[PDB]
């Protein structure tokens, strides 16, 4: 129920994952740009997945707390009985603080110390 | 009892608005609007479906009409560029009448269709012949020397003899990571909160149609004349007007015109009118009486409720260039300038319609000319001169909604003023782009969760 | 001899893994469409691999069941015995089925049971 | 301190993971190469880590030993005592080498092995 | 100004191709030269 949690409106689903010759011409240059438009925002998404170990993930779990300033509703109040859309507004000022969060020690200490684990 | 991580999900089903470029989709013909280039549509385009959602949306402010907008004029240009100017047409036309006078009422030419004579550079350039041609009245003016109109201060620009103008709808679709929501709702009015919100790759098809006064094979409102507007008590907006039901319109140039070609440089060959086989006979429209009333009917009754108690005026345009203050439409590149005075004839109270005499009248006509020199946009793109397409020349469309605008609305005497205006032509892609919105998707989101990473 | 069992005739390889300014010239706008190409065919297999769970993988081993009705020959009859090209022929019918069983559950379910695991 | 040991100067960091319509201008085909390479780079690097089975890594430890003869210099006098860009010139000529070893075999074999010992 | 800014007729075709009309322009020294007659540099 993953998906069907954070609000009943969870519908938008993945119609992004549903998604001759170059001529320049006035519809081709368009198509041209659609393309390259496509692979770009693609890549920044999965680039930044791959960025927190989270690159073959749906859902990835991390070993970054909560924090709770950024919303100090709980599990029931955030997950549940909320729409995404909602949620995504809720904590909009704090997306690069939790960016920066997911990589910075989350993957770069946990890969550093499985470096030192690893020569045992 | 537990601890909140933070955990990333993806294939979050969040948006924002956005603006970005969108690419169409879709018989040697070379359509213009409709070119090879099109990438063909989805046979099975599935229509996702939102669930309690709303969305704000606003034909009026939608970006989707003007980046149409300036397809349509880059696909006007462009297709006409590798062409023949006419350059050298512009000498002195030594030109005279001639003889209409072959009961076709309804039908009689009056002093049109000169008969001009030009001397012309032939394709080898020490050499010059008189050559003859038929020019319509509106395409030529006085200095009897005449030139052709528009020659000064602008290049006009000869379509090459193959290519189609016919409009091919055109399916507008989003790139990947964009998508494109309708408002499906029956009280959108083209503005403000929609509750009925679904997703499509891409849009219906729209017919790149272009005309003045009367739009033509659009969509028709789903069940109930819808009356649109940005503003209804600002007399300066246009108010859109879109019919649950067609209209019939039927279009007639029967005339045996007969085309003449003339080497005017080394591979440019000009197409002349020629001249005329039988009897020569002004172009015409008909429409039903019956429906125009029945239509007109509906429509007082709504915009009798925006305007209550009020008189409904419809009047005819407030005069000008009869380029665009008359009706106009395109058939197979004969373009077609047509006299409404008779559609927009008359005056009534409460919503019954009158001043439209019973009699054995079915059909309502209104008077045409042909125009061979024109300039879609006015001052944006380049003139275009249309060949002539060898007689009998017949189309038929369907009236879909007309744009109004207010006479002012400074009568003092209790009455509103209704004529078929409107301005530029964003506004006829913007009645059938009404209900669309661009949005991008973001399907990365963030969550509180239970879980913790060994 | 995973890529010899597959029939004797295995040498195509992996030709596609061997693989100045833009200017937009006869041959130039060619060479732009080539490479644009070149990066939308390898990001339909890779992305199609991630979706699976399958992104690191050169032979991805899954929780769903062959069925048997999409061919009903055994290992030593399909996997030996066979030519890849042939087999793929035998079973292109199944494509799109196959493909939906490999994503849904096993890789939905997955995760989601695996988030549910990882709250303990 | 595994991006501090390799020489103080380590400070490139990461410039390269900082990183309207397309009109073909004389400074709009120069901006569309610009993304069509960036995306090319990015995409080389990322295959090549994934060939090796680092796609998901910032550091990744695999199962080829160093050989000796690229270098014959020990730990603290490679890893330490020494600064990325001289390393880099260090052990040039063997760049293909060394690629070549960390996939054939190291992924191959590796993922054949357990191709085999998932069947049980 | 020392004898620069010259005053000179010519004959244009005018937007009508059949038609000539006679213009006037001033020109810098350094944007004409002698063939008095003169053409554009
Ligand atoms: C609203 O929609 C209607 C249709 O629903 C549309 O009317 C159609 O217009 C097209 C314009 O091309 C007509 O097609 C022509 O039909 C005649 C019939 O004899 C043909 O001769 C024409 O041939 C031309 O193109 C050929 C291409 O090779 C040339 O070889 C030839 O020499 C001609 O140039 C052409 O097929 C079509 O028949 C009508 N439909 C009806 C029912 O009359 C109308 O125009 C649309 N409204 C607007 C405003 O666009
Ligand atoms: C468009 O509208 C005009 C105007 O009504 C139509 O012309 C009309 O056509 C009818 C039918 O022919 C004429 O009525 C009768 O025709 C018979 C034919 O023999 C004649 O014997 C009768 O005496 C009578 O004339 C009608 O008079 C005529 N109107 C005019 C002004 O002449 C036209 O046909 C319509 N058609 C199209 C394609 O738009
Ligand atoms: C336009 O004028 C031209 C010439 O003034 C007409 O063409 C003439 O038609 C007569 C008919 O017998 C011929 O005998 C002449 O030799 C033609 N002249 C030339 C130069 O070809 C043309 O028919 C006129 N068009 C109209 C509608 O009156
Ligand atoms: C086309 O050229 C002819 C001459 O080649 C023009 O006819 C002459 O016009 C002059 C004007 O004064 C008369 O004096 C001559 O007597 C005319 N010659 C003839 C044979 O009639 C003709 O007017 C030019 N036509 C146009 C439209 O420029
Ligand atoms: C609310 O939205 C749904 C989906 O947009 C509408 O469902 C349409 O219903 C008509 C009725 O015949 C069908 O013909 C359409 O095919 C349905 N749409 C789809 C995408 O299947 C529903 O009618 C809307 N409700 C209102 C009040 O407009
Ligand atoms: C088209 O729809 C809009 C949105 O419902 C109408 O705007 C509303 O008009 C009422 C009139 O009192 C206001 O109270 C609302 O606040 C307006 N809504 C918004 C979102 O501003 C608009 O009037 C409708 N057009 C017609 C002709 O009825
Ligand atoms: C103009 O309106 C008429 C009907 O008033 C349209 O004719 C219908 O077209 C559909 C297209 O599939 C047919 O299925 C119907 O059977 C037709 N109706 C009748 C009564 O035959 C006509 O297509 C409309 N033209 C445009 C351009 O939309
Ligand atoms: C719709 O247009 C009307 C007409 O301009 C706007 O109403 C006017 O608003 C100005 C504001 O200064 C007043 O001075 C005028 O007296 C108003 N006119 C009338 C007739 O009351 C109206 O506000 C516009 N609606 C929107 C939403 O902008
Ligand atoms: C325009 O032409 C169409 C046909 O070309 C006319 O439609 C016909 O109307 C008659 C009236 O009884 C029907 O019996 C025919 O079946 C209709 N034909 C088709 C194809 O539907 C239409 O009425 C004309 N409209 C006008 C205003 O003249
Ligand atoms: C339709 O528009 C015409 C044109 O404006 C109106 O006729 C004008 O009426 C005013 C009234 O004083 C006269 O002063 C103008 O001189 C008239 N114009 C012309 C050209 O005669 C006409 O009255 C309008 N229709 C209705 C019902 O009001
Ligand atoms: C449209 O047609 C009407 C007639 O159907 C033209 O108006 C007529 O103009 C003559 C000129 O003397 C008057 O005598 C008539 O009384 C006028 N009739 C009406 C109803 O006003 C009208 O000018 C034409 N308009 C265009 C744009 O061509
Ligand atoms: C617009 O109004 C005029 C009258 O003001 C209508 O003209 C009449 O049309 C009928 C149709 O056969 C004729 O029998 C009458 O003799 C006409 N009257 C006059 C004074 O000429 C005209 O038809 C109206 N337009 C429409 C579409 O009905
Ligand atoms: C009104 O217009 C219609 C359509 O133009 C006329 O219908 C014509 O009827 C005759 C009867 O034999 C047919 O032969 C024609 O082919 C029909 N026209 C078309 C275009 O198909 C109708 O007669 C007109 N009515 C009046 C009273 O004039
Ligand atoms: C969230 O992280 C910031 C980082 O400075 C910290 O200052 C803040 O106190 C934390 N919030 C809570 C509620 O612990
Ligand atoms: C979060 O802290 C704010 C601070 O004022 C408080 O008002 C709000 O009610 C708190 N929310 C929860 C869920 O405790
Ligand atoms: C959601 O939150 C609202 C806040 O008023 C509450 O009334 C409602 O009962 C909650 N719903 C659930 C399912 O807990
Ligand atoms: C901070 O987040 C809250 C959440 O509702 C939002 O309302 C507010 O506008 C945001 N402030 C800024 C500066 O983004
Ligand atoms: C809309 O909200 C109601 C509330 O009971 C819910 O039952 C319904 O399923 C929601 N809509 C969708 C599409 O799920
Ligand atoms: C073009 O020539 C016509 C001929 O009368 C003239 O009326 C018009 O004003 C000219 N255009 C301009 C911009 O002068
Ligand atoms: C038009 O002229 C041509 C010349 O051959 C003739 O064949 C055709 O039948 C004529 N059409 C009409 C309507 O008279
Ligand atoms: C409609 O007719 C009634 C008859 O009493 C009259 O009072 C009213 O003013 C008229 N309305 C219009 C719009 O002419
Ligand atoms: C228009 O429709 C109304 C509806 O009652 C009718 O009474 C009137 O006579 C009709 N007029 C014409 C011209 O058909
Ligand atoms: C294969 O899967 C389909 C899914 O409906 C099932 O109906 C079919 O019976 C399965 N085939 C076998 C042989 O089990
Ligand atoms: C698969 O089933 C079909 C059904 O007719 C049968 O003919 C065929 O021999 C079977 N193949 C095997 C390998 O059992
Ligand atoms: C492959 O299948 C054919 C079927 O006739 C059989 O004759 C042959 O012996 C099989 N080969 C092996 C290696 O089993
Ligand atoms: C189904 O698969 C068999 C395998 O040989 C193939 O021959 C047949 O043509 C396929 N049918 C369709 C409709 O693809
Ligand atoms: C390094 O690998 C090569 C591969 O042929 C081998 O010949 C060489 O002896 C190895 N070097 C050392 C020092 O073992
Ligand atoms: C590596 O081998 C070369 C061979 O001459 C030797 O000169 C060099 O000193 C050796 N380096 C180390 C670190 O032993
Ligand atoms: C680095 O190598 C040089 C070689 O001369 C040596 O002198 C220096 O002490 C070494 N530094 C460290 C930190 O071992
Ligand atoms: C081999 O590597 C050494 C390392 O210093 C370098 O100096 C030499 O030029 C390289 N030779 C070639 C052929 O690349």
């Amino acid at each position: 129920a993953a998906g069907s949690t954070m609000g009943a409106a969870s519908m938008a689903l993945t119609v992004q994952a549903r998604l001759h010759m170059l001529q320049l011409t006035v519809w081709g240059i368009k198509q041209l740009q659609a393309r390259v438009l496509a692979v770009e925002r693609y890549l920044r998404d999965q680039q930044l997945l791959g960025i927190w170990g989270c690159s073959g993930k749906i859902i990835c779990c991390t070993n970054v707390p909560w924090n709770d300033s950024w919303s100090n509703k709980t599990i029931n109040e955030i997950w549940d009985n909320m729409t995404w859309m909602q949620w995504e507004k809720e904590i909009d000022n704090y997306t690069q603080h939790i960016y920066t969060l997911l990589e910075v020690s989350q993957i770069q200490q946990e890969k550093n110390e499985q470096e030192l684990l690893e020569l045992d | 009892a537990a601890k909140k991580w933070v955990t990333v999900y993806y294939g979050v089903p969040v948006w924002k608005e956005a603006t970005t470029t969108l690419f169409c989709a879709s018989t040697e013909v070379h359509n213009v609007w409709a070119t090879h280039a099109c990438v063909p549509t989805d046979p099975n385009p599935q229509e996702i479906v939102l669930g309690n959602v709303t969305e704000n949306f606003n034909m009026w402010k939608n970006n989707m009409v003007e980046q149409m907008h300036e397809d349509i004029i880059s696909l006007w240009d462009q297709s006409l560029k590798p062409c023949v100017k006419l350059t050298p047409l512009c000498v002195t036309l030594n030109c005279n009448n001639v003889n209409t006078n072959n009961s076709d009422w309804e039908k009689m030419e009056t002093g049109e269709m000169k008969n001009c004579s030009f001397n012309v550079t032939t394709s080898i350039r020490d050499k010059i012949k008189k050559e003859y041609a038929l020019f319509y009245k509106l395409d030529v003016v006085p200095l009897t020397n005449y030139r052709l109109i528009n020659c000064n201060t602008s290049v006009i620009t000869q379509a090459c003899p193959k290519v189609s103008f016919e409009p091919i709808p055109i399916h507008y679709c989003a790139p990947a990571g964009f998508a494109i929501l309708k408002c499906n709702s029956k009280t959108f009015n083209g503005s403000g909160p929609c509750t009925n919100v679904s997703t499509v790759q891409c849009t219906h098809g729209i017919r790149p149609v272009v005309s003045t006064q009367l739009l033509l094979n659009g969509s028709l409102a789903e069940e109930e004349i819808v009356i649109r507007s940005e503003n209804i008590t600002d007399n300066a907006k246009t108010i859109i007007v879109q019919l649950n039901e067609a209209v019939e319109i039927n279009c007639t140039r029967p005339n045996n015109n007969t085309r003449k070609s003339i080497h005017i440089g080394p591979g440019r060959a000009f197409y002349a009118t020629g001249d005329i086989i039988g009897n020569i006979r002004q172009a015409h429209c008909n429409i039903s009486k019956a429906r125009w009333n029945e239509t007109l009917g509906q429509i007082v009754a709504k915009l009798e409720e925006q305007f209550p108690n009020k008189t409904i005026i419809f009047n005819h345009s407030s005069g000008g260039d009869p380029e665009i203050v008359t009706h106009s439409f395109n058939c197979g590149g004969e373009f077609f300038y047509c006299n409404t005075t008779p559609l927009f004839n008359s005056t009534w109270n409460n919503t019954r319609t009158d001043d439209y005499p019973t009699g054995g009248e079915q059909n309502i006509t209104l008077q045409c000319r042909i125009k061979q020199i024109i300039n879609m946009w006015q001052g944006v793109g380049k003139a275009m001169y249309a060949p002539p397409i060898r007689g009998q020349i017949r189309c038929s469309s369907n009236i879909t909604g007309l744009l109004l605008t207010r006479d002012g609305g400074r009568d003092q005497n209790g009455t509103e003023t209704f004529r078929p205006g409107g301005g530029n032509m964003r506004d006829n892609w913007r009645s059938e782009l009404y209900k669309y919105k661009v949005v991008k998707i973001e399907p990365l989101g963030i969550a509180p969760t239970a879980c913790k990473r060994r």
